[PDB]
């Protein structure tokens, strides 16, 4: 259990959802084995498998390092996740990395120019995945194209200039733990416990993070995890049964961030 | 983003040959004249006689980016262009100069259109807007007073790539990235008909003299003939294998001529299984022009993404081109050598050349040496960035922005520039002084100086003022002084430039704080201070100090002609030890 210092569940719910990512919990305990935001998280993690907890050590450091949380108001868990993950992904690259091995995969984003109609193609990485509203399809196959226009034209090779174009993405390499995240600018968004993904590597749903309300910076986050299942909200720790998941698929309540560990 | 930059181009006074591909063609049968419109902001003129050795007549130079479409009117008494610089310009096709400029478009102006009878024209672009202009006003329009009755036309969902008006000036249709073909009446701006049927992008439109039926070619690879009379497609036509970007039509309006990413120049007839493969061009086909010299159209000029424009004549029909209008190489790769005043290019002919960016000229050609190994044969120094480079015109277009134009400070010494002592000098700063060298406001004497004082930019070098897409103004360095080109300066050159060139108000130095220690010490200095001068400080904490002090970052020994920012940029708040 982790105390709420007033609208700081954006953290408590990511931390306990990373804590049930098995590979990642392990590498972090071995890091305090041998004073930045990584020593603070270790110092924290080192003290949860020990024995309700105040994470004030960690908060203190987080919002003095990044001023996007240093106010009374809420924040967005995925900002935090991606921040927290990247901010480890380089804190290590200084002193590929153990984070990279775990969460990193790649995707192909294809860029068809409209003057040449060249299907140019290049790749890029990701620690997490942000996708918009059936889950099964979004990974296996492609995005749906989004144009590039006013101030957002594409630089072409053939064209040697910036001309209008079409982007869309496809997972090119799944990672071990697939950090996954869903839009906001809500629905009935369906998501399974086991997931058939591209050698068909399929994934057991291990951790998830949900959101109550109707806009992602004034409501409330919680956490669901893999038990040796459990429901975690800030002071409370009560068990729940696997069928109490479909409840979260006006304030018609959805979910937010899915973690799929591999059956590997 | 309505904030202003200053561009210039590195080029010979005259660029006889197209230094990048060609987007549009016009033909004057009256004077044997052909006008190409370049993907290098140049409309060049040509003579079509078998006579001419080099046909080249003149160059029409006023654009900044890809000229995309051109249209001759009043019998080629007046040409009208449209470009990626948002401007629709209006010329004198006979003499060869640019009367006026229309800045009403908000993005790349893609296609143009002409209804000869009513003498009205239309421009359209990626800003989804369609404009109408009555020609006899535009020919009476200037660079000082270009405010005219401009009719506007409304409806389009997305970015428009094609446009065409019937000969009578009664019908106009546009084709865009929505597969649909919106249609309007020109003399009223009123909408006529949608025209659903396609599955892709329509880069090409044509009409019959009455505009009763019309054609369309698309990036689905299909030519569709439409009966507007019945507001319906009446026939589809898959001759082509890739998207169709170019069309033309005979006087009878029966035989179609097309060409695409295919390169295949087929020609088919509505009477559609009698297809006539004319040729397979070496480059994707941008647009085409028929000869109406006499009906059974003799030959058809064809423009591609290749710098050279051929004429073809009327399993392949032809094999070799009947005409060759030659063309230049296109720079396609660049490199900035990190003294940040020199560049190495490499054109389509694999010619590597070394240029000077500050003086705005070529240092040399290096034949065809291995490019990526020539970039090595690589001084170990850091100067901050101050400019950026594009190759959209196939040429070195150089861009200066307020944000960091004034980053680069170097020593007169380290810039070659003589000094009977050694002063601190800002690169971009000298430059703006040197591009606006002939501008009489720049002729202020502080406590009559004209120029910067070390160098001059080549008088023929074009000076350009574009919003971070619209291009607001353009003149050559030498013509900075003409009264007509100078009321326009006071309208356009932005304050951030004025401050330096006109007021002669020089900008910030960059200091660098650093620690020094064999208790550390806090020092700061100009980011271009020679290491030598720091060892000179250690002694008191002049040549005698070369012998005595040794300076050391990250336990590496320091060259005492290095400036601090080199050190921090490479070896490495910065810290240095002594011995």
């Amino acid at each position: 259990g982790l105390v709420n210092f007033g609208n700081t569940c954006y953290c408590n719910s990511v931390l306990q959802a990373l804590y049930f990512c098995r590979p990642f919990r392990e590498k972090v305990l071995a890091y305090k084995s041998q004073e930045s935001l990584l020593t603070c998280l270790a110092d924290l993690f080192h003290s949860i498998a020990t024995q309700v907890i105040p994470p004030k050590k960690f908060i203190t450091r987080l919002r003095k390092e990044n001023e996007l949380f240093d106010n009374y108001m809420q924040q967005d868990a995925h900002e935090f996740l991606n921040y927290l993950l990247n901010t480890i992904a380089d804190i290590l690259q200084e002193e590929p990395t153990w984070v990279h091995e775990i969460f990193q995969g790649t995707l192909t984003n294809e860029t068809r120019c409209l003057t040449c109609e060249t299907i140019s193609s290049k790749d890029e990485d990701f620690l997490d995945l942000s996708v918009d509203v059936s889950i099964t399809h979004c990974l296996r196959g492609f995005s749906n194209t989004e144009t590039l226009c006013s101030e957002y034209k594409y630089y072409c090779e053939e064209c040697r200039s910036k001309q209008e174009a079409h982007k869309r993405m496809k997972v090119k390499k799944l990672p071990m733990i697939l950090a996954l995240h869903l839009k906001r600018f809500s629905y009935r968004v369906v998501f399974p416990l086991e997931l058939r993904l591209f050698p068909d590597r399929m994934y057991d749903l291990v951790a998830v993070v949900v959101h109550c309300g109707s806009g992602p910076n004034r409501g409330h986050y919680i956490a669901i995890v893999k038990s040796h299942w459990l429901l975690f909200d800030d002071d409370i720790v009560e068990k729940i049964d696997a069928q109490a998941i479909e409840e979260f698929y006006k304030n018609s309540e959805s979910g937010y961030i899915l973690f799929y560990q591999s059956r590997d | 983003r309505r904030k202003v930059q200053v561009s210039y181009v590195i080029r010979d006074e005259v660029e006889k040959y197209n230094r990048n591909g060609v987007n549009a063609l016009q033909l004057d049968p009256a004077l044997n004249r052909l006008f190409t419109a370049g993907r290098d902001s140049i409309i060049r003129i040509w003579s079509v006689n078998q006579h001419k050795q080099d046909p080249y007549i003149a160059s029409m130079e006023h654009h900044t980016d890809w000229v995309n479409d051109i249209v001759l009117c009043c019998n080629g008494k007046t040409l009208i262009s449209a470009s990626s610089d948002t401007t629709v310009k209006v010329w004198n096709a006979h003499k060869g100069f640019c009367m006026s400029t229309l800045r009403t478009h908000k993005d790349y102006v893609k296609a143009l259109a002409y209804a000869k009878d009513k003498e009205l024209v239309a421009s359209a672009g990626l800003d989804r807007q369609i404009f109408l202009w009555d020609v006899n006003t535009l020919t009476a329009l200037t660079a000082s007073n270009n405010t005219v009755t401009t009719s506007s036309l409304s409806g389009n969902k997305d970015s428009i790539y094609s446009l065409a008006m019937n000969q009578l000036g009664t019908i106009i249709v546009s084709g865009s990235t929505e597969k649909v073909l919106r249609v309007w009446d020109p003399r009223t701006c009123a909408k006529l008909m949608k025209l659903k049927g396609h599955t892709d992008n329509v880069k090409a439109l044509l009409l019959n003299r009455d505009g009763t039926q019309c054609l369309s070619g698309s990036s689905d690879g299909t030519i569709r003939l439409w009966s507007l009379g019945q507001q319906r497609c009446i026939a589809t036509y898959r001759v082509h294998d890739e998207g169709v970007w170019a069309l033309q039509v005979n006087d009878a309006f029966t035989h179609v001529y097309s060409g695409g990413r295919d390169r295949k120049i087929y020609c088919t007839d509505l009477r559609p299984d009698i297809r006539v493969l004319i040729c397979e061009e070496k480059a994707p086909v941008l647009k085409m022009e028929l000869d109406r010299s006499a009906d059974p159209p003799p030959a058809i000029w064809v423009a591609t993404t290749k710098s050279t424009v051929n004429k073809w004549t009327l399993t392949p029909l032809c094999t070799q081109p009947d005409q060759v209008i030659k063309g230049g190489a296109s720079i396609i790769q660049c490199h900035i050598l990190n003294d940040k005043r020199h560049i190495l290019t490499k054109d389509t002919n694999n010619n590597v050349a070394y240029w000077d960016v500050l003086k705005a000229c070529k240092v040399e050609d290096l034949g065809k040496v291995d490019f990526e190994d020539e970039i090595k044969k690589f001084k170990m120094v850091y100067v901050p960035n101050w400019f950026s480079v594009d190759l959209k015109t196939g040429m070195l277009t150089i861009t200066l922005d307020e944000s960091d134009c004034f980053a680069a400070w170097v020593s007169a010494k380290d810039a070659g520039f003589s000094s009977p002592s050694d002063p601190k000098l800002n690169l971009g700063g000298l430059l703006l002084q040197a591009l606006l060298e002939y501008w009489p406001r720049t002729h202020v004497n502080p406590m009559v100086q004209k120029g910067n004082g070390y160098f001059q930019v080549p008088p023929h070098t074009p000076v350009i003022f574009g919003e971070a897409g619209r291009t607001l103004f353009r003149l050559l360095c030498r013509d900075s002084g003409g009264e007509t080109e100078s009321m326009l300066l006071n309208e356009t050159v932005p304050q951030w430039v004025i401050d330096i060139t006109v007021d002669k108000n020089m900008p910030k130095f960059n200091k660098i704080p650093f620690y020094l220690q064999p208790k550390k010490d806090r020092l700061s200095a100009s980011d271009m201070l020679q290491v030598r001068k720091v060892m000179e400080h250690v002694y008191e904490k002049a040549v005698l100090a070369e012998e005595k002090i040794e300076l050391l970052c990250q336990d590496q020994v320091l060259d005492p002609n290095m400036d601090l920012r080199t050190v921090k940029h490479f070896i490495w708040d910065l810290t240095l030890h002594y011995r």
